[PDB]
DNA sequence: GTGCCGAGGCCGCTCAATTGGTCGTAGACAGCTCTAGCACCGCTTAAACGCACGTACGGATTCTCCCCCGCGTTTTAACCGCCAAGGGGATTACTCCCTAGTCTCCAGGCACGTGTCAGAT
DNA sequence: ATCTGACACGTGCCTGGAGACTAGGGAGTAATCCCCTTGGCGGTTAAAACGCGGGGGAGAATCCGTACGTGCGTTTAAGCGGTGCTAGAGCTGTCTACGACCAATTGAGCGGCCTCGGCAC
């Protein structure tokens, strides 16, 4: 959080930080609000990734599939109902930007 | 995958309203891990000297997951739903 | 006693009840699986995804519109305290 | 947001009060793909070299991320309010953060 | 919580409400604390008993078992490493009052 | 606490500081053994009558409900102390209570 | 290829495999278990007991006590950040 | 239970210190529950066509776990543990 | 009002679900035994409740500082379409490593009972 | 200094734990098809970063009522302990309801591909 961001590494754009608390909610922001904002998208990313490639590795793939992530997300006890199929972002989906 | 049986329910219950692709898989994956709970449910609360899944295991499982009112509406429709299967058979 | 088609059928069910025994029995949480649990668990899903079908409904139809999406299914679920306690750890919608 | 198809509320250097009544009303992700998929070689580049991520999977990685980050900032809004405060610090956030993990 | 108590049924005393403050560390102690207190506690039981006692229908028994509580204890995914045995109660013993 | 043979530390009347420095060295449960088998049947009473409880059961209940509540009041703690306050309210442990559940 | 000990004497462990297999086969998570996993499962298992009891031993001589007891062990695990993250969930018994 | 393995191992590490008979029984259910983590977490790593747990799934589950030093820690003694049982068969 | 792409409808194509038997097998039931949970009385006595005194503290108020929202400008990179090469995911077939199963043997950890010293007072 | 009763130690044993074929399945390997991933280029252009007055939120200082720490006594009930009773767990011994396995069959639900209408501007 406080120090899991690092210089040198690619990271969020300070708008988008702003986005996700405006999601939650908040009306007024800190200015000191990125650096923990930054630090916890790069720790669950972190730690998302960690399990998605010892599922992939131990079934001597070399691509991280959907089936990793789903056998990483519930890994951590987090029941995902927004599995992508191949009819995934159509008009107005949860997988769009 | 349960995309069939979620949309003849609808079809039931709101006749003039249909389901998103999206939606439907959302409601899919609901119902997957729904049983999945209670299935959970029902092998934690199964003796470990036993090595069957009954009906009475089910009942009590989804109790524990249903609280209050839904849990007292869940048994009534199980055993409802067993009787006409046990003579139907 | 009779047949007269599927199990589902047989008891009067929308679910189907050979997919939930499929649920259990490759689980892999027991050896063996009574017919009556797969039609116990049928009617488990059923019950519960009625409500959340009825409740959808509601707020798609008070949003005049006809078609339900995730949206509606988010709102019908947060609006319902006890629905909340079962899927309310679940991901919707980012 | 800006991908093709729908899910965007409102644009035009929209301001802060009607931000938040417009992002209750749309469903897309708030995270630029090429930055989420740059980010998401990077973690594997540092412990497994040539990793090839699949499209599906870099949806379904950020719908987790985003519902994990606004449920922690929900909850550091509540800590704000808590303390008679309209706007969320940092030590709102280390400590919503803190009273789950610690 | 806030109204998990009811007039009629036992609680816990007043004076156990605040021992529970000071083994969490708090120096000073509002005269309202005692409600929700006394509502957790309540609540926390009700919820213990009410999984431990479907377990013990299913097993056909009368007596609340340690087996009950504990498969009670792991529903909620919460393990538990107090196990009481038949030589608890020597000295200085976690489940004594 | 009362119970017989028990590490309980604590020598009759103490103030509130040498109180959380007494509690910090014992190992015993706070609440008494009577009065917690009395609310164990009662609300076991409401479900199914005429129900006995064994002491090995009653031991592993009361475990659970301490490690659970200091574990609030040690959340509840940290908002208190996050609001630049001393005293712990009953607003503060119903917070620390609903930024885990709801 | 040595018949002159156990399973655990063969691999040098401390914790004895037969048990440590016994967890694993017997918990319903899957019809087959091979050799090595039992064995790996029983060093998983030797190794950080050997730093809980490295641990719990240090207090319990800073506290002039020859006994480790349940507040040693637990005055153990919140002073190492590694090993509290695996058990922070646990019950450590009041 | 593990009480003899674990009273043996104090005896190794600390020769002059002893242990209580309650803190044995809950280090005992440390090891029962720290092997019932690891194991379910060997399962989950599975893919869905294999259905044998090897030495790599838990070696694997051992390090998602347990996190920075102590994960790199423990694959380093459970393959030595390996491959010291794959020389004395 | 108007563009538009997605749910609905329609065409095959399976293999999941179903019935019908045999086979073993696992839970229901009864009965005997006895560990243990409830109750209660005596008695103790540590402990909880209530009350008066007083001091610290959170709420209210005013004032001031500073930093963040709002708006304009400019740089810049995410994303369309559309392209292409190709790396590795499925898929199938062959080969063979090993592990559940069955039988046999045996000795190591666990309960029962007893000495004696680590620790609380 | 002085208990004490909980831990270390000695014994009986039987059920956990280990050894030796067996063979059948599941894991590993290799070739081949082609699906989906990386790279990128013209242009967009909406979003992101940057800069500049300006006001609202947070911090600081002061004051004070009232709610909580704290001795002191009174009051209530938790617990030893011992007792006795007996409701009900544990285990044994059928045996009959009932679930797994295997052979065969078919059509409900699967995918591919048009096509018009409901949601977005």
């Amino acid at each position: 959080l406080a120090d899991h961001v690092s210089v040198g590494e690619t990271q969020i754009p300070k708008a988008s930080t702003q986005h996700l608390l405006r999601k939650a909610g908040s009306l007024s922001a800190a200015g000191d609000t990125e650096v923990p904002i930054r630090g916890f998208v790069h720790m669950k990313l972190h730690k998302l990734v960690q399990k998605s490639l010892l599922a992939m590795q131990l079934a001597k793939r070399k691509t991280i599939m959907k089936s990793d992530v789903k056998k990483a997300a519930e890994l951590m006890h987090l029941p995902v109902f927004a599995i992508p199929t191949k009819d995934s972002g159509a008009k107005g989906s949860v997988f769009l930007s | 995958n349960f995309r069939l049986g979620l949309r003849n329910m609808l079809a039931q219950i709101h006749p003039d309203i249909s389901v998103q692709t999206e939606a439907l898989s959302e409601l899919s994956n609901i119902a997957v891990f729904l049983g999945k709970k209670i299935s959970h449910g029902a092998v934690t609360l199964l003796p470990e000297g036993t090595k069957t899944i009954k009906s009475s295991a089910v009942l009590l499982a989804a109790g524990d997951l249903y609280g209050k009112d839904l849990g007292r509406h869940a048994v009534g429709e199980m055993t409802k739903a067993v009787t006409r299967y046990g003579s139907a058979k | 006693e009779s047949k007269e088609g599927s199990r589902s059928s047989k008891a009067k069910l929308q679910i189907s009840v050979a997919r939930s025994e499929r649920l259990l029995r490759e689980h892999g949480g027991c050896s063996r699986v009574s017919e009556g649990a797969a039609v116990a668990l049928a009617a488990a899903i059923e019950y519960f995804m009625g409500e959340v079908l009825e409740l959808a409904g509601n707020a798609a139809r008070d949003s005049k519109k006809v078609r339900i999406s995730v949206k509606h299914i988010t709102l019908a679920i947060q609006n319902d305290a006890a629905l909340f306690a079962v899927v309310g750890k679940g991901v919707f919608s980012g | 947001c800006r991908q093709k198809g729908a899910g965007s509320a409102g644009t035009g250097s929209e301001t802060n009060s009607q931000e938040v009544r417009s992002q209750m009303r749309s469903t897309c992700l708030i995270i630029p793909k090429e930055r989420f998929r740059t980010m998401a070689k990077e973690i594997s580049k540092k412990e497994g070299h040539d990793v090839h991520i699949a499209e599906a999977a870099l949806d379904m990685l950020q719908v987790i991320v985003e519902s994990c980050t606004v449920r922690l900032l929900e909850k550091a809004l509540v800590i704000t309010y808590s303390g008679k405060r309209t706007r969320v610090t940092s030590k709102d956030i280390e400590t919503a953060f803190m009273l789950e993990h610690g």
